[PDB]
C-alpha cells in the first residue's frame, strides 16, 4: 500500500494506490484508499483494511456529529486531535496485528494566509501526530519510495495540476520498487484515486485526468 | 395520587409555556422546506439540521429543546453508522421523540414546555413529497402534509397560512407567504433556513444577512 | 386516593383515551384474517406484522401501542430464534401483552390508554382456525371466534358486524361488511392488511393504492 | 470447502459444495452452504460449520427483524454493515480456532442500473468487508482454484443461465484439485447447491438442474 | 466408547455400549448410555462421563420445562437448537478436557412423512449439529468402526427389527476393533442397551432381546 | 402540604427569585477593549468574578457556595472540552448552553432551585475581530443573548435603567468603569468594596485579568 | 409535589433552634494571630480544633454532628496536601468546602444539621497577612468577617459587646479578656486556643490549665 | 533525542534537538520538544513521542486548571507533585514501551533569593522526582554526552546569554556523539529550540538567536 499527500500553492493533494493483498497473493484491484472525510479534509489509510475502513468511516461521522452539535466545524487542530485519539484508541489491537495508519490532509479555512493554508498531518500508532512542514508526506509500505521520489521532484510542483502529476508519479515509483502497491492498470484502466483540496473544498479528481499522467509518466520512461 | 387531576395539571402546564413563546412556521415548497421562526437573538438557534435529508424546528423552552436536538443528532448519527445513512429517515426521527416526549411526560417532576416539528425531503435527484410531523408535550404525533405551525398564539398564523398556501410556491413565494402569516419582521429578527431537495447529499441550508434581505 | 379509586381513575384515564380515538376491526375470512383501520396518515401505522402467521392490530394513543408492537416483535424473533420460528404462537404473544399491560396499568404512573388485537393463521397447506385475541389496558384478555372492534365507539361497529358477519366470506366481501360496519372511507382514509394463511411463510400482506381501490 | 458467487446481466447465482470434513475424513455429504438470507440476498459461509450456520441463522433473523420493526428492509449497504460487525463479533473466537467467513451476493432493488443491481461482497476475519468489481468472488479451500477457473470461463457469463453454469464447473474444478471440497457425486445423487437472484428475488435452483449441468460437463471432458 | 443410532422404515433406535474406563483400566461394566429424553426422543453420549450424564438429565428437564410452560411441546427442530445450545455452552470446559458429544435420535409427529419422520443428529464441540441424511450415525471411540460396519449391513433394515439387530451388530464391531468400547458380556449377563422410537413413542428394548441378538452375533460367527 | 404542579413551580421560581433579590449585584458590559466585570463585593478572598476559558470569563449573583460550584463546574468543562478538541474550539456560546441545561436540571430536578444568576462573556482572540458576546443564564435554565451589558442580582431596575441611559458602545476603560461603578452604585464604592476584573482583546490568549489596589483606585 | 417554601422554613426554623440554645463561641483577630474561645465545660469533648497548618476550625452547635464536619475537612485537608504541596491548603478553600458540605445536607439530608461554623488561617511563618475568619451557616451560607465572628446561643449581646471592645492587634492577654468579657455578655468551663502566627510550621496552640489562669 | 537544562544567575534555561526517529531512519527534522508550561515553568521530554507530546499538553492544562479553580498557582513544589504523579501514571504502559520522561525547568517566584530562584527537577519511570542542584541536567538518549559537555562548560555561564551558548553547545556535542540527536542543520535552516525563564517570565528563544550561537559553535571547531 502507498498513500502520498504533497502541498501546492493553495491547495493540497492526497492519492493513494488500487492494491490489496493476502500474503504474496493480489486480492483486490480497485479498492479505494483516500477518503473525502468533510468538505476540508481527506483521509488515507493503510495496514489493516478493516481498521482503516472503520478509521474513515468513523471520523467522517465523528467531524459532521461535532458540527451539528455545535453549529460550526471543529478547527483544524480538533480535527487532528480526534483522529489521533482514535489512532490511539487502536492501540491494544494494533499490537495484535490490527494496526492501520491514516494521513490526514486538509485545507485550514482559518489559515492566515491562504496560499499556505494547505495542510498534511502523519500519525503513528500510540497517537503521536505531526503536522508535516517538508511539503509530502507518505505512508505504507511503498513509503519511502514515494518520499525519495517526491524529493526530487517536489521543486516541480506550481500549482494543482503539477502536485497531482507529482504525486501520480511518486504512486508509481512507489509500485516500481514495492509489490505490495499497484502500479495503473492499463489492461483494465485502473488508476491511482486522489482528492484534491483547496479554498474551494474537497473534490475527487476524475479518473479520466490521473489516466492521462499516467500515460504521461510511462511514455516517459519507455 | 389521583391519575385525573395530575394529568390535567401537567398538561396545562406546558401548553401554557408553549403558547407564551415565540412562533414557528414550516411548509412544504417547490424546493424542499422551508422553516421560518420569531427568533431575535444571533446564538440560540430553533431551527437545525438533523442528519442528511431531515430537519427540525421547535418552539418552547430553550434549554428542553435543544436537549432534544441534540438527543435527536445523537440518535440519527447512531443509526446511520449501526446500518447506513439512507436508513435514517423523518418518521424514525418523529417516532423517537414521540417515545421521549411521552417518556418525559410522564416520568419527570415536570413536563417539557415545548413543540417539535421534524421535517424531510427527497433524497438527490429522487421525487418524493417532503414529509411533516409535529410531535406534542404528551409525545402525540401527527402527520401534517402542507405545513405546521407552533408556538405562542397559533390559530391567526394557521389560518393566515390556510388562504395563502400553495403548493409548489417559489422559494420567494413562500417566505413571503410564511413572514406574512407569522405576523398575524426582518433579517435581524427571523430565523431561516431549508432542506433544499436539490442538495446531493447534505439539503439544510440556512438563510441569513443580505441573502435573507434579498428573498423577503 | 384509595386503591380502590386508584384503580377507576386508572381505568376511567384509560378507557376515555381508547374511546377518543379511531377504531379498528379485524375479522376472520376464508383466506385468514382482515385488518381494516381508520387511519387517514400515510406513515403512522395502526396494523403490523408480528411473525410469520401472526398479526398485529391496535387502537389508542400511537407512541403507546407502537411501542408495544416493538415489543412484540422483539419477544417473537427472539423466541424464534432461541427454539424455532414454528414454536412462535399468536396465544403466546397475546399472553405476553396481557402480562405487559397488567403490570403497566398496575406499576406505571400512567396506565397505556391503547387496546390491541393479536391474530394468528393456519401455516402453509394446514387447516385451522384463524385465532383472534383482545387484550386491554388492564391486561385482560379475550378469545374472539369471529371478530374484534377497538377504539372509538365500538358498539355500533360491533352490532354492524354482528349483522353482517359471513363466514368463509371471500375477501371482497369481508372488507366490504368491514368497511361498512365501521362507518356505522377509502383509500386515502383507510389502512388495509391481510394474514394471508395461502402465503407459504409470512402471512401479512397490506393492501393498499390501486389493488385496495378495486376491493372497495 | 467453496463457495462461489458470480454476476450475470440481470443478477447474481451464488453455488457451494457439499463436503463437510475432520480431518482427512469426509463426515458429510449433503452439508448445504448456501442460504438465502432475505428476499433479495444470499449468504454462503465457509470455515467452522458451527460459527458458519449461526451467523446464517442469526443474519437472516436480524434482517427480518429491523424490517417488521422499521417497515423497511435494510438498504443493500445496511445489510452489508450487519453482517461485518457479526463477522467482527467473532474476532476473538476465530483466532482461537472457531473462524467462519462468509460471502454474500445479492440484488440491489435500489440500484440505478438494473441490469448491473447484482453485488457481490467478500468479508475478512475482522469484518472488513469489499465490494467486488470483477464479477466474481469464491471463498474456502478450493476458492484460488475456482477463481482461476472463473477467470477463464467468466466471458461465457451472459445472463442467469450460463451464469449458474459456470459456476458449477468452477465448483468442479475446485473439487478437482482440492480433497476438502465435493465433486458432483454421480451414485449418490448429490449436488452443489445454488441461489439465483434477480429483480424477482432469490431462489433456489432446483437439484434437477444442478444435476443436468453438472451430468453435461462431465461428458464433455469425458470426450 | 460407541452410540449408534440409524433409521428404520417407521422409526429409528439407538443403542450404547456399556464400558467405561479410566486410562487401560476397565472401571465400569454396566453404565447406560442412552436415554430417553422425551416421549419422542433419545440422546446417547460420548466424552467425560460427567458431563455426558448432567447433559441428558438437564436436557430431559428442559423438554419437559418447555411443555409445561407452553404447553405443548417443542418442535423437533426446537429440540435441536436447545441441545446445541447447551453443548456450546460446554465449549470452554470442554477444551479444558470436559467434553461431551451427544448424538440426539427422535421421531417427529409433525413429518408429512411417517416412514420418514425418524431423525438423527449429531453435534460438534461448538455446538453445530447435523440431521443426518445418510440413514445412520455413530460417536465415540469406536464410531468409525460402528459406522464402516452399519455402511456393509444397512441395507438388510427394512422395519425396527432389523434396524436393531444392525445396530447391535454395528457395537459388536466396534468392541471387536475398539478396545475402549464394551463388547456382549456373556459371563455376566450384560449387554448394550438400546431405545427404539416410532409413531407410538420411545421405548427401551428388553435386554433379553439384545441378550438374544448378541448371543446370535457370537454363535454366528464363532464358526 | 401537597401542592400541584403549576404552583410548585412557582413556588421554586420565587423561593429562588428571592434568593438572587435579596444578594449584591454585579454588571458586565462590552467596552472598547473587551468585556468589563464590576461587582458589589466587601469580601477579599471569595469571589463572584472568575476566568473560565482563554477567552471566556464568569460573573454571577446569589448563594455563594452555588454559583462557585457551577463556576468549578464550568472550568471543568471546558478545560475538558479545550483537551478533547482544541483551545479555539471552546466558546462562550458553548458554556452558556451547559449552564442553561444544568440549572435547568437542577430547577427541575432538585428539592431547592439554585438561587443564582450567572453571566457568561466572550471577547474575540487575539488580533481577530468580533463584537464582544454576553448571556445571562438564570435560575430556570432560560438564557439570553446581551448586546451590551448584563445586570444581576438585587434591585436590578435601577441599575439597568441608569446603564440603559449611561451606556456608550466603545467607551474605553475609565469611562466604562464610571458608568458601571455610578450604575451599580444606583442600587445599594471604593477599591476595598469592588471586585473589578476584564477580558481584554488585546492579550495574546488569556483574557482575563483582575483590576485592584492602586491600579484600580487609579481608574477611579 | 411537597410545598419548597414550607420546608426551607421549617428547616431552617429547626437548625436556627438548635444552635440558639446552645453554648457560644467566638474567634477574633488579635496581634499574634487568632483566637479561640468557647463556652466548654467538658474536659474530653472539644469545640475548637486544629485542621491544618495555618488553620483552625472552631463551631457551635449539637457535637455529634460538628465533630462529623471537623474529622471530614481534616480528612479534606490532608488529602489535599498530599495530592498537591501543603502549602496550597487555604482556609478559604476549607470554608468553600463546609459551604458545599453544609448545604447538601440542608438540602437532601431527612434532618438539616443544628450547627454553625468558623474557618480561620493565620498567615505563614515570616509572612505578612491579616488573620482570616470565616462562618459557615447550617443552610451552608458563608461569610468573610474581618474582625471576629460569633456562634452559638444569643449572639446579639456577644456580638455588640466586641463591637465595642475589639481593638485592631490587641495582645493575646487583652484579646482574651475582651474575648470572655463580650462572651458573659473559669478555666474550668472555658477552652482557649490560638491559631500562633509565630509558630514555624503549626500554628494551633492550646491554652490550658495554669498557662490559661494566668493571662486571667 | 537530548534535552538539556541549566540555570544561571537570575534564571534558568532549557533547550530540545528537532530529530525524530524511526528506528535508524530520520523521521522528522522539526519537532518541538520544550514546551512553556505555565508563565514560570517549561517542560522538555524525551521517549515516545505520542506520550510526551499528551504530557506536555495535559500538563499545562492541569496547572492552569488549578489556577482558575482556586486563584492562585500552584507552589513550585505542587507543580512537581503533579508531573510526578502524571509520570507514574503512565508507569504500565512504560514497562510495555511507552516510555516518556520529563525534564521540568522553572523559576520559583517565591523563593527568598531571585539569583538563584531557578529550578531544574528530573523524574523517573516512577514517578521520583529530584530538585538538581548541581546546576544543569539532561535526558533521552544524547543526555550522557550533553552532561560531560555542560560539566566542562558550566563555569562559564555567567548570565543568560552565556547560558543559552553552553546549551546549545552541549546540545552540539549530543548531536556530534549520538545519531539519535539532531544537530544544527545549516541547509534547512533549522536549529535547536530554547526556553528562557527569569523574574518576568518564560519567553520562548529567537530561532535567529540560536542560530548565530550554532554558527558560532561550528566555526570555532572548524
Ligand atoms: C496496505 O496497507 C495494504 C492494503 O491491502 C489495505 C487495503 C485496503 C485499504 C487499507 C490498506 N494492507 C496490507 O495489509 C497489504 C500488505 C502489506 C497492503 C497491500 O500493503
Ligand atoms: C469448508 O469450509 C469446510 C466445511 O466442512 C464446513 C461445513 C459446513 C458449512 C460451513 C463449512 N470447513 C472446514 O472446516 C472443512 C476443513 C477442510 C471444510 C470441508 O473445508
Ligand atoms: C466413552 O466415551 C467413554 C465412557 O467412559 C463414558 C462413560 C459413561 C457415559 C459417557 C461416556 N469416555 C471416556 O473418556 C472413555 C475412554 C476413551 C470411554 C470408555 O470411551
Ligand atoms: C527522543 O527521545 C526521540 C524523539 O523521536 C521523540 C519525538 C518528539 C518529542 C518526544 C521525543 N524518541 C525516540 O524514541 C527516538 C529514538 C531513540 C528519539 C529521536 O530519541
Amino acid at each position: 500500500t502507498t498513500i502520498v499527500a504533497l502541498k501546492y500553492p493553495g491547495g493540497v493533494v492526497m492519492a493513494g494506490d488500487r492494491r490489496s493483498t493476502q500474503g504474496n497473493m493480489i486480492s483486490g484491484r480497485d479498492v479505494r484508499k483516500v477518503y473525502i472525510t468533510d468538505d476540508y479534509t481527506a483521509t488515507g489509510i493503510a495496514g489493516t483494511a478493516a481498521v482503516a475502513v472503520e478509521f474513515a468511516r468513523l471520523y467522517a461521522v465523528e467531524l459532521e456529529h461535532y458540527e451539528k452539535l455545535e453549529g460550526v466545524p471543529l478547527t483544524f487542530a480538533g480535527k487532528i486531535n480526534r483522529l489521533a485519539i482514535m489512532v490511539r484508541g487502536n492501540l491494544a489491537a494494533a499490537m495484535q496485528g490490527l494496526l492501520a495508519l491514516p494521513l490526514l490532509a486538509g485545507y485550514d479555512i482559518h489559515a492566515s494566509d491562504p496560499q499556505s493554508a494547505g495542510r498534511i498531518v502523519s500519525f503513528d500508532a500510540a497517537g503521536g501526530w505531526n503536522i508535516e512542514e517538508e511539503g509530502y508526506q507518505a505512508v505504507g509500505s511503498g513509503s519511502l519510495f514515494a518520499k525519495s521520489s517526491m524529493k526530487k521532484l517536489y521543486s516541480q510542483v506550481t500549482d494543482g495540476d503539477s502536485g497531482l502529476r507529482v504525486a501520480v508519479e511518486a504512486l508509481y515509483d512507489a509500485a516500481d520498487d514495492d509489490s505490495a502497491t499497484g502500479g495503473p492498470d492499463l489492461v483494465r484502466g485502473i488508476f491511482p484515486t486522489a482528492v484534491i483540496i483547496d479554498a474551494d473544498g474537497a473534490v475527487d479528481v476524475p479518473e479520466s485526468r490521473i489516466a492521462e499522467l499516467a500515460r504521461a509518466i510511462i511514455e516517459s520512461r519507455s | 395520587i389521583s391519575p385525573e387531576q395530575a394529568m390535567r395539571e401537567r398538561s396545562e402546564l406546558a401548553r401554557k409555556g408553549i403558547a407564551r413563546a415565540k412562533s414557528v412556521v414550516a411548509l412544504a415548497y417547490a424546493g424542499g422546506v422551508l422553516f421560518v421562526a420569531e427568533n431575535p437573538s444571533r446564538s440560540l438557534q430553533k431551527i437545525s439540521e438533523l442528519y442528511d435529508r431531515v430537519g427540525f424546528a421547535a418552539a418552547g423552552k430553550f434549554n428542553e429543546f435543544d436537549n432534544l436536538r441534540r438527543g435527536g443528532i445523537q440518535f440519527a448519527d447512531t443509526r446511520g453508522y449501526a446500518y447506513d445513512r439512507r436508513d435514517v429517515t423523518g418518521r424514525q426521527l418523529a417516532n423517537v421523540y414521540a417515545q421521549t416526549l411521552g417518556t418525559i411526560f410522564t416520568e419527570q417532576a415536570k413536563p417539557y414546555e415545548v413543540e417539535l416539528c421534524v421535517a424531510e425531503v427527497a433524497h438527490y435527484g429522487e421525487t418524493k413529497r417532503p414529509e411533516l410531523y409535529r410531535i406534542t408535550y404528551d409525545g402525540s404525533i401527527a402527520d401534517e402534509p402542507h405545513f405546521v405551525v407552533m408556538g405562542g398564539t397559533t390559530e391567526p398564523i394557521a389560518n393566515a397560512l390556510k388562504e395563502s398556501y400553495a403548493e409548489n410556491a417559489s422559494l420567494t413565494d413562500a417566505l413571503r407567504i410564511a413572514v406574512a402569516a407569522l405576523r398575524a419582521l426582518g433579517v435581524a429578527s427571523l430565523e431561516v433556513a431549508v432542506l433544499d431537495a436539490n442538495r446531493p447529499r447534505r439539503a439544510f441550508r440556512r438563510i441569513t444577512g443580505s441573502a435573507l434581505q434579498a428573498l423577503l
